[PDB]
């Protein structure tokens, strides 16, 4: 082998890198820093229109990237997420969460999911995340941060709560039962983030 | 050493300071002290100040325990 | 400077010390603290105790933050 | 500086007056919303000197 | 130009100096400092009647500046802040907040 490479002439190297199981990531709230050990809140313990949630990891951020995603777990979430605010209702008795869709969020540097919806079935019972990017030429678009970042359009009602316990609470029409009264609003607690990449 | 009992040693263990009386440490500038842990232990009373505000930090948690904790 | 790595030097920037592995400060009195801006860093755990105490003051602003924060 | 504020301390007195209406029936139409507190980002800055 | 220059006299110089898209700036409320590159509170998190928001920064404020601006942006702003108050009325029903 060391005889066949005196004489023909090298003309072209690449060098491909592929990284799993990386739980060694930075995260941040409006708020401040998270810490990924425990239990965390992203979007906060009060979620609000507009609030956000970002991943950083700097080892990845300064390379060529072409592919980076990440998954997260919830801890005590309803059984049933549209069901759960059926008290919830404007107008005449028209609830406010129709369906799924009104948990969504805006990707910045631009994910790939097939749709733009929060909460994903779990093979299993419950709810997870997941969330997948491409870099077109390995090339980070001007004037983001090199940060991953994702916003929420719809708040999960927590500034509803005392208005709806309220008003089912002193109805003449009506004797309140618990069916009747609203459950409390829903704040996102997670755990577990696993990050992955590729560089060219 | 002195003939007080006061003695500086630099060694294998690093760099031990022992005060017969007591110690000063002041400076016209900053005073900047780092390490991987800090211990501050006094066997009466600990004290802070600063006249232009004060702050205790962290990224993991903050701790403050007495037997009575006093606020403003 | 020893031939452990442990150095301390006196010049133009003020006094420098640097320790190979650790470092330890003790009085069999009070230890007094001077400067314009004192600042403390830790790698890895900040703590500080009194058997009689404690105390963090200013006139402007006190700021306690980390991402738990737990009294008593 | 602000001229006129964005009326926190009436939020307390409206919402009761409604809830305890002899007249009408309250809904949720009728309650008050929660002042606006206006939070923000992005601020950038231009200057010229000669 | 050296030989051009050797017995043309100078008489006057002019400099101008523009700049832009400044993030680095000190911000302040009635209650402290802010950190710009997170979303905050101008006049805090609940705001009253003469309360403030201040902008510095030193670099510019040192030089004969003539002109200087800056941009903000909102967030979670309800979809019209005018009906947002309907509920908040005096008198015959007259509602405090009559436009923008």
């Amino acid at each position: 082998l060391y005889r066949l490479f005196n004489e023909n002439v090298l003309t072209d190297l690449k060098i491909t890198v592929e990284v799993s199981d990386i739980t060694s990531v930075q995260l941040e709230n409006d708020l401040g820093v998270l810490n990924p050990q425990k239990p965390f809140f992203p979007f906060g313990p009060r979620p609000i229109k507009g609030s956000s949630f970002i991943v950083k990891y700097p080892e990845a951020m300064e390379k060529p990237v072409t592919a980076i995603s990440y998954q997260m777990d919830y801890l005590n979430l309803p059984e049933n997420l549209v069901n759960h605010y059926s008290a919830y209702t404007i107008g005449d008795d028209e609830p406010l969460v129709s369906d799924m869709d009104y948990f969504s969020v805006k990707s910045f540097p631009k994910s790939s999911n097939d749709s733009d919806q929060l909460f994903s079935e779990k093979s299993g019972g419950g709810y997870e995340s997941d969330f997948e990017f491409q870099i077109e030429n390995g090339v980070w678009e001007s004037g983001l941060k090199k940060e991953l970042k994702i916003s929420l359009e719809r708040s999960f009602l927590h500034e509803k709560y005392a208005h709806y316990f309220t008003l089912v609470a002193i109805s003449k029409d009506t004797d309140p039962t618990i069916e009747l009264l609203p459950n409390e609003p829903y704040a996102p607690l997670a755990e577990n983030l696993v990050l992955g990449y590729t560089a060219i | 050493e002195d003939q007080n009992g006061n003695k500086t040693v630099m060694d294998s263990d690093g760099i031990t300071m022992e005060s017969a009386k007591d110690m000063n440490l002041k400076a016209s500038g900053d005073i900047n002290l780092e390490g991987t842990n800090v211990n501050i232990k006094a066997n009466a009373e600990f004290k802070a100040e600063g006249s232009a505000g004060a702050e205790v930090s962290t990224s993991a948690v903050a701790v403050l325990k007495g037997s009575l904790v006093q606020i403003n």
